[PDB]
């Protein structure tokens, strides 16, 4: 053991290896979770049955680790979505039936066969070892087999190979349709004025229809009256092309809690290579006979703290006079992502102070005036009103015999590469009403036109360019860590514009195919639940059945409309079950949301990651953890004494492993 | 527009008109 | 009463269960009506 | 946070630091709490809903 | 002071293959790396770097 | 009233080729070209830096 | 046999969960699903309801209100409060005491996703607190009931799935030595003299000079003028039951054209609630009824018979809840409002026709009152215009 | 006359077609990344 590596070697395996001080860290938190898991198994009656599955799963993923490396994070992130493969498994849609579980089945085999360690029946043999696991399980098993995500580690990550995934989403040709596009901000426009409408006593916005406008829109214009969705998609045209003029007295310095927030902030261009670790870049300086860069070590929260001028008003002239798009200090960097297992979302961006100040003043405006004015949504910030609308969603067609009755479809869809497919021209539109209405005159489409003109790279201090000659941003080529002009979003930034145009497409979608649903977007998970209305008498299956056709038309729509705007939809981010739906990482099954008690537990270590680090806080948060285990399904004398026993282990751990002499 | 009456319905009908006859 | 019934009628050429439920609505009216002046009948 | 907000020269947040902000919430509490009956749950939101307490 | 701002207890940051890889070149340490396993780090002039 | 007449036939076709333009101009397909090439951004760079304060539709 | 209540204690809350209950499957065979109680957070009725408030103004108003609540009503237990709010805003204190909230019953509310359950057996379950007294004492029941949903989900564990017998908890709160009377707002005046209270008046985020315009310190001084002179509860005590009756009956109206007015209708006369709930009826109806040309008493009667028919079930579950408490069931009984009919078993009466035919007497009283000269008094709140000459 | 009348109702069509497709080259127009465009006021 050293302050730096770790020298670890088996005489009876013969294998040596050699461990870092994070991976080391990585290794005893894995380890840690692998006990819990298996002791809380072991413990709970309720989890018994799982621990047979957990360590075959342990084992078997175990021997394909050593057989293949780091592409055995792609068979756990798909053992993820196999999770909920297998909850659909058993609908009574015989056409929804399987569906998932076969194409996870097969992305299995093409993980398993891409690089031909092994052949196709090597494969089905693992493949089928692997899916044995999970069947014949509760509903509420089957959803608790998602603990076993980090109880494989984490991928050894490099610049190189996260930067690959996000220069393609980004820097590629996206098609368009103008309609599609038109059609949805017709729509938006369309849940702006209705919500404007509901607040701010029934009067519709300041608004100047244009020359194509029917005499019916005028007429609702002055009577200000609601715009039905029927309406709207008839008059699109119209309903479309219509300036809504300023309706908010907005101001920057509205909140000042989001001012007082540490973000993450880039170095200026002029020195981006200051990241990179001074022993790798100096020879390479000294080569082109320049001075080494200056490292940059300072937060945005103190920079904004030690201005003695700081008017947000001024902050957010930077965006509104054209200076961002002109700055040649803007730099914007990636760097790798912790506890991250897949592919996509391994990397998070940093900019400068000006412009991520631009961002969060932005994101405070939207967040605070026009998107209050969109609910077609049920996601609010208060908690207990949100489970209990997903509650209410969940169980639309559970009714019982205490005529016509109600059915429902339920679709989760994943959007986690959104951020990457968003384009400025499918929301120049959006952007250019949202000014209009904040009296702006060029904010919100900020992020697409600063990215385009820059080049962005990922910043990982052991992770220079492998070209020593590329000492500069703006030349550099599209290769290697270097993203050159990427097209879209970044993850998290403006997410409240693409979450408000992503309502709208769900509005549009259930317009186009008469159908009544009820959205619940969240920017990484949206659940829809379509709703038709079936014979009393009919049977179960047969209900569920007529949901499912009615919900074909409404899903294909969606479809159409998410291609249109430019999102392609594949298999894997979308779900369609008549039984639950996925939000916030938690199912919610027939009137239920299932356990997933081992997740929690599965966190549950010996020491807080909090600097004071005293036996209170780490007794505390076990606590927390015991809590987590009683609301999820554990028994509530085994969550007592497993409480009792750990705070007892812990206080012990402390007093005989002394952190300071 | 001729409407159906339940059995139960038919029982509230006839003590309805007997109770009529018998206060009126 | 039938007005709104004519009305809708009308303007679809939904609607339907309203008729439905409005012509019911009125012919029960009807009946207790005569259920209550069943005597002078 | 008493740091960064002593640091502080920011035109906003002008006057929200004090350095005697210890002596005077001592103060403000003893005039909520030095009475007949101690309410300490008044005292907490009268606190906070101080200029002291903002 | 340094008793206060104690190393982290559990993982925070991500784990980097090329840190490793920079830890067991530095000390000439054995290995069975490729040389494309390496990346950027197998162009260096790790006597420099040693020195 | 003849003259007028026969603006009155010329007009119509006018009316339906507009139809038309609007039919084809609703369904074009607005396309982003990406960075396929991977051309440094200093090359890519020719686009404007100011915002310019054009209207849109109404206004 | 639960023991409590065979022996002298007869306050519980009753819980109650069907059989026959298989999680996934047939939603038919098993009992009907509903949301379960997951929690009640904060749900003002100030003297004059202010608009676009500023943080610092709602903040001045919440310390007024504490303080007059907590400390007293004197003029210098107003002073003082005038004071600690001067230290956040600058209103006189006329425009103080008139803006701040009511000062009873203050709440002293002070201050990721995680649901508490899993809510399988909890969806089923049945819940009165109709054998127990009810802003502690609703935070308390609130916990009681949350206590006792988790009992009946710890019964039945993950591991059950089923429910072959029908189970009831009881959870008696009463005969309990923890339950206390409460007892407050008595007046403390401050031993100590305010102390110098340094205040960032230029920080904006700290203190507002502007927090009310010139037309809303117009509106608030002739708020305080009118209730000054015209009054609000001065009226004699024999006054206010019937003012509340026909203000609880205009909350009922608006509602049809867990909410419910059990806690005002217990302490009213229902039979004017019904009444006036008649009269609002009307006056909502009335130029409806105007433009269809209806004549005649019976006419109006059959016009809002059939209104009151055609609303759907959930809009009059409001006044459902209210009439199918036991005490106010019987009050109408008694009252000759409600008749229980064609129902064998009072748990299984139409209370949603009961309603309807509640508000059809109110109605019929009104009209024949109005018949025989009776005038009914018009309430206008939110009006010290045109709205009065409509009405 | 009446020719005239007719010709004025089908200009209104006319009127309203062309404000369409204006309004759709603008977005259009609005939509490229290469020019930063700005709202009024
Ligand atoms: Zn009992
Ligand atoms: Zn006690």
């Amino acid at each position: 053991i050293t302050p730096e590596l770790v020298a670890l070697y088996s005489s009876e395996h013969k294998a040596l290896t050699y461990l870092t001080f994070e991976m080391v860290l990585m290794v005893t938190d894995m380890l840690e979770g692998r006990l819990n898991v298996s002791s809380l198994c072991t413990a709970s009656h309720y989890l018994s049955p799982l621990k047979k599955r957990i360590e075959v799963l342990l084992t078997l993923v175990d021997d394909l680790a050593l057989l293949m490396g780091d592409k055995v994070y792609g068979i756990v992130s798909s053992l993820e979505s196999f999770v909920y493969a297998q909850l659909q498994y058993g609908d009574p849609v015989i056409d929804i039936k399987g569906t998932f579980y076969g194409f996870i089945c097969n992305e299995i085999l093409d993980l398993l066969t891409e690089d031909n360690i092994f052949t196709e029946e090597e494969a089905n043999k693992v493949l089928l070892d692997l899916t044995s696991q999970f069947d014949n399980l509760s509903p509420d098993l089957t959803a608790e087999l998602l603990c076993i995500m980090r109880l494989w580690g984490h991928p050894t990550l490099t610049a190189s190979q996260a930067a690959s995934k996000v220069r393609e989403s980004m820097c590629a040709p996206k098609v368009l349709d103008f309609q599609t596009i038109m059609k949805t901000l017709a729509f938006f426009h369309a849940i702006l004025i209705n919500g404007y409408r509901r607040s701010h006593n029934g009067i519709w916005p300041p608004t100047t229809l244009h020359g194509n406008a029917p005499k019916s829109l005028i007429e609702m214009r002055h009577d200000n009256s609601e715009l039905k969705y029927e309406y709207v998609l008839k008059n699109w045209k119209s309903i479309s092309m219509l300036r809504i003029h300023k309706c908010f007295d907005a101001s920057p310095d509205e909140d000042l809690s989001i001012f007082m927030k540490d973000k993450a902030i880039s170095c200026p261009r002029q020195d981006w290579m200051g990241v990179f670790r001074r022993s790798l870049i100096k020879q390479r300086y000294r080569d082109a006979n320049r001075p080494l860069p200056q490292p940059f070590n300072r937060r945005l929260l103190l920079n904004f703290l030690e201005d003695d001028r700081f008017d947000p008003i001024k902050e957010l002239e930077y965006v509104t006079s054209g200076e961002y798009l002109r700055d040649p200090e803007f730099c914007a960097s990636y760097s790798l992502k912790e506890k991250e297992i897949k592919a996509t979302g391994r990397i998070f961006a940093k900019m400068t102070k000006r412009m991520r100040s631009c961002q969060v003043i932005a994101e405070s405006l939207l967040a605070n005036h026009a998107g209050k004015l969109m609910r077609e949504n049920g996601v609010v910030l208060d908690q207990l009103k949100l489970t209990k609308s997903l509650l209410t969603m969940n169980q639309i067609g559970i009714i019982s015999e205490h005529g016509f009755e109600i059915a429902a479809c339920f679709l989760t869809t994943d959007l986690t590469k959104y951020c990457l497919n968003w384009r400025y021209q499918v929301i120049i539109p959006f952007a250019r009403t949202l000014n209009s209405m904040y009296g702006i005159p060029h904010l919100f489409e900020w992020i697409h036109l600063r990215l385009m003109r820059s080049t962005l790279y990922v910043g990982d201090p052991f992770n220079p360019p492998s070209d020593p000659t590329q000492l500069d941003l703006d030349t550099a080529l599209n290769d290697d860590i270097f993203i050159v002009s990427p097209r879209g979003g970044i993850e998290g930034l403006c997410q409240k514009l693409w979450t408000m145009i992503s309502i709208s497409t769900i509005i549009l979608s259930a317009t186009e195919a008469n159908t009544r649903v009820m959205s619940m977007v969240q920017g990484d998970n949206q659940a829809i639940a379509i709703t038709t209305r079936v014979v009393r008498s009919l049977s179960h299956s047969e209900k569920k059945e007529q949901a499912y056709k009615a919900s074909k038309l409404f899903f294909e729509r969606l479809r159409a409309n998410n291609h249109g705007i430019g999102h392609h939809l594949k298999e894997q981010e979308t779900i369609l079950s008549s039984d639950f739906f996925i939000y916030s990482k938690r199912v919610f099954y027939k009137g239920r949301i299932l356990t997933q008690a081992l997740k929690n537990v599965s966190k549950m270590c010996l020491t807080a990651d909090i600097l004071g680090d005293c036996s209170q806080a780490s007794c505390s948060n076990l606590a927390t953890t015991v809590m987590r285990l009683t609301e999820n399904g554990v028994e509530k004398d085994l969550c007592y004494f497993l409480n009792a026993f750990m705070t007892i282990r812990q206080l012990c751990y402390d007093l005989v492993f002394p952190q300071t002499k | 527009s001729d409407i159906l009456l339940n059995r139960a319905y038919q029982k509230r009908i006839w003590k309805a008109i007997g109770c009529v006859i018998y206060c009126f | 009463h039938l007005k709104e019934v004519i009305e809708i009628l009308k303007g679809q050429a939904g609607p339907l269960g309203k008729i439905n439920t409005i012509l019911r609505l009125i012919v029960e009216r009807i009946l207790m009506y005569t259920v209550r002046n069943w005597c002078i009948l | 946070q008493y740091t960064l907000m002593e640091r502080s020269v920011n035109p906003m947040l002008r006057g929200v630091f004090s350095e005697n902000a210890a002596e005077e919430e001592e103060e403000l509490a003893q005039y909520l709490l030095d009475r007949e009956v101690v309410m300490p749950r008044v005292a907490h939101v009268i606190l906070a809903q101080s200029s002291c307490g903002r | 002071l340094n008793e206060i701002l104690l190393p982290e207890v559990h993982l925070n940051s991500p784990i980097v293959r090329y840190k490793l890889f920079y830890y067991i070149l530095h000390g000439q340490l054995p290995n069975d790396l490729e040389p494309d396993d390496l990346g950027p780090l197998a162009n260096q002039n790790w006597k420099a770097i040693r020195a | 009233g003849s003259m007028v007449t026969q603006i009155k036939n010329e007009l119509s076709t006018v009316k339906t080729t507009l139809a038309t333009i609007e039919g084809m101009m609703a369904t074009v397909k607005i396309m982003d070209p990406g960075n396929p090439t991977g051309v440094p951004v200093d090359e890519l760079r020719r686009s404007f830096s100011d915002h310019v304060t054009i209207v849109s539709g109404p206004g | 046999e639960c023991e409590h209540c065979s022996s002298g204690d007869d306050k519980f809350t009753w819980f109650f969960l069907p059989k026959g209950i298989r999680l996934d499957d047939d939603p038919a065979s098993n009992p009907p699903i509903r949301v379960p109680y997951i929690g009640s957070k904060t749900d003002v009725a100030s003297m004059a309801y202010i608009k676009g408030a500023s943080v610092s103004l709602k903040s001045a108003l919440r310390l007024a209100g504490v303080y007059i609540w907590a400390f007293g009503d004197t003029e210098e237990s107003w002073q003082d409060a005038y004071e600690l709010a001067s230290t956040r805003v600058n209103l006189t204190l006329e425009q103080l005491q008139s803006l701040t909230p009511l000062p009873t019953s203050a709440n002293l509310v002070h201050r990721k996703f995680t649901p508490a359950s899993s809510y399988a057996f909890s969806s089923f379950v049945h819940i009165s607190n109709d054998c127990q007294i009810l802003t502690d004492s609703n935070l308390i029941y609130q916990q009681v009931m949350i206590t006792g949903l988790a009992l009946i989900e710890t019964w039945n564990n993950p591991p059950i799935n089923f429910s072959v017998y029908e189970t009831t908890l009881h959870l008696h709160t009463g005969s309990s030595c923890c339950i206390r009377p409460v007892e407050s707002c008595v007046v403390n005046p401050p031993l100590l003299p305010v102390p110098l209270i340094n205040v960032p008046q230029m920080n904006k985020f700290v203190y507002d000079p502007e927090p009310l315009s010139l037309l809303e310190m117009e509106k608030i001084e002739d708020i305080a003028y009118q209730t000054r002179i015209g009054g609000l509860d001065q009226i004699p005590l024999l006054e206010k039951i019937p003012l509340l009756a026909h203000l609880t009956a205009k909350q009922m109206v608006n509602s049809i054209t867990t909410s419910n007015w059990i806690s005002e209708c217990c302490y009213t006369y229902i039979d004017s609630v019904f009444v006036y709930s008649g009269w609002a009826l009307l006056l909502e109806l009335s130029y409806q009824m105007y433009y269809l040309r209806i004549q005649g008493i019976q006419g109006i009667l059959d016009y809002v018979y059939m209104t009151l028919r055609r609303i759907p079930g959930m809009a009059i579950t409001g006044i459902s809840s209210t009439i199918s408490h036991p005490r106010i069931l019987r009050r109408c009984i008694n009252l000759d409002v409600i008749a229980p009919i064609n129902s064998p078993h009072i748990a299984s009466l139409d209370y949603t026709k009961l309603s309807i035919d509640a508000v059809m007497w109110g109605t019929k009283q009104v009209l024949t009152n109005i018949s025989q000269g009776i005038d009914y008094e018009i309430v206008v709140p939110s009006e010290s215009s045109d709205r009065v000459l409509n009405l």
